[PDB]
């Protein structure tokens, strides 16, 4: 079938620039092609048809040109809500395929994160269990790197993080790491804590407290 | 207003079934043809169906024919596909969406449904607080939450304060656990001068278990 390849594959612009994503069929499709736009939880909407016809309603930034094999979206100025997945398709074609997607994010100025750390529950304990959690707060850029050390022993295999989606708003990202151990294991030990690296941050950052105070 | 609706939903073991629903309103139904698309977990999109709600002609996908069936009613403004012998690819988001022009591309798509496909029994989370103490305070802002744990299948849907407190909350994407369990926390900052004033509740609920629980969460010394 017809194959439909965007590039770049991710990219990061600023407020205000040009972005140009670019989709390639691996044969001649002659102007049927269309152009998504998929947020975070939200479902996808059509922003170009025909290759080059803007949507009803779509904001004028959006744009869609070429014909052929070679196919372009632009966004003429970037905005902080444009922030999202762009996917192209094409629909003479049975059956119909999108691109693999092209995701957006927007670079802005650097942003330290606020580093927050919360000992295990009582409750969760009474269950068998110790989740320490360390939360990096509106932070940019979205790589950081948080290191879990136990009485200064660095701890690999159980954590798990997970990153919000890019804010449609100040363009920041947060972060929790979750330092999961069995209740016996956490009685072992004294100091919990979470060291943080990030381009914001002229040195780690460490978060910790004593299990027996806390 | 345009709005599709979808439901059914669900988790579902491997060669089980499930119906899907999509309740059209805000155009005349019969006017265009309407299809099915989905999205599996953090992959791209695919085109699974079209029907035509004038004559109930439909077209599938190649792969998708002998397990799933399109079909109408034209008295509710409905859209129904029906599913059987799920594989554990089958999982995934299924958007119902309105297909206007002769061609194939889709105008007009609704939230989506998600569609769990896995022999993992149904279990509700267990709801821990996420305590604000020194230790998540930095000066004028502190930092408190909750972690729902242990649950299974997605999705858990998190507020504050009956929806009442909104701002400065981040509720993280789930992570599913080795155990085969998901876990997610959500947390809210806010300033520091209210923690001893205001009353800081998170409501969790999680419709697959039909479970639905309220935690307070309080200051501690640490």
């Amino acid at each position: 079938d017809i194959q439909m390849t965007q590039s770049p594959s991710s990219l990061s612009a600023s407020v205000g620039d040009r972005v140009t994503i670019t989709c390639k069929a691996s044969q001649d499709v002659s102007i049927g092609v269309a152009w998504y736009q998929q947020k975070p939880g939200k479902a996808p909407k059509l922003l170009i048809y025909s290759a080059s016809y803007r949507y009803t309603g779509v904001p004028s930034r959006f744009s869609g040109s070429g014909s052929g094999t070679d196919f372009t979206l632009t966004i003429s100025s970037l905005q902080p809500e444009d922030f999202a997945t762009y996917y192209c398709q094409q629909y003479y074609i049975y059956p119909y395929t999108f691109g693999q997607g092209t995701k957006v994010e927007i670079k802005r100025t650097v942003a330290a994160p606020s580093v927050f750390i919360f000992p295990p529950s009582d409750e969760q304990l009474k269950s068998g269990t110790a989740s320490v959690v360390c939360l990096l707060n509106n932070f940019y850029p979205r790589e950081a790197k948080v290191q879990w050390k136990v009485d200064n022993a660095l701890q690999s295999g159980n954590s798990q993080e997970s990153v919000t989606e890019q804010d449609s708003k100040d363009s920041t990202y947060s972060l929790s790491s979750t330092l999961t151990l069995s209740k016996a294991d956490y009685e072992k030990h004294k100091v919990y804590a979470c060291e943080v690296t990030h381009q914001g941050l002229s040195s780690p950052v460490t978060k910790s407290f004593n299990r027996g105070e806390c | 207003e345009v709005q599709l609706v979808e439901s059914g939903g669900g988790l579902v073991q491997p060669g089980g079934s499930l119906r899907l629903s999509c309740a059209a309103s805000g155009f005349t139904f019969t006017d265009y043809t309407m299809d099915w698309v989905r999205q599996a977990p953090g992959k791209g999109l695919e085109w699974v169906a079209d029907v035509n709600p004038n004559s109930g002609g439909s077209i599938y996908n190649q792969r998708f024919k002998g397990r799933f069936t399109l079909s109408v009613d034209r008295s509710k403004n409905t859209l129904y596909l029906q599913m059987n012998s799920l594989r554990a690819e089958d999982t995934a988001v299924y958007y119902c969406a309105r297909n206007l022009g002769p061609s194939f591309y889709f105008d007009y798509w609704g939230q989506g449904t998600l569609v769990t496909v896995s022999s993992a029994s149904t279990k509700g989370p267990s709801v821990f607080p996420l305590a604000p103490s020194s230790k998540s305070t930095s000066g004028g802002t502190a930092a408190l939450g909750c972690l729902v744990k242990d649950y299974f299948p997605e999705p858990v849907t998190v507020s504050w304060n009956s929806g009442a407190l909104t701002s400065g909350v981040h509720t993280f994407p789930a992570v599913l656990q080795s155990s085969g369990l998901y876990s997610l926390s959500s947390v809210v900052t806010v300033p520091s001068s209210s923690l001893g004033t205001q009353t800081y509740i998170c409501n969790v609920n999680h419709k697959p278990s039909n479970t639905k629980v309220d935690k307070k969460v309080e200051p501690k010394s640490c």
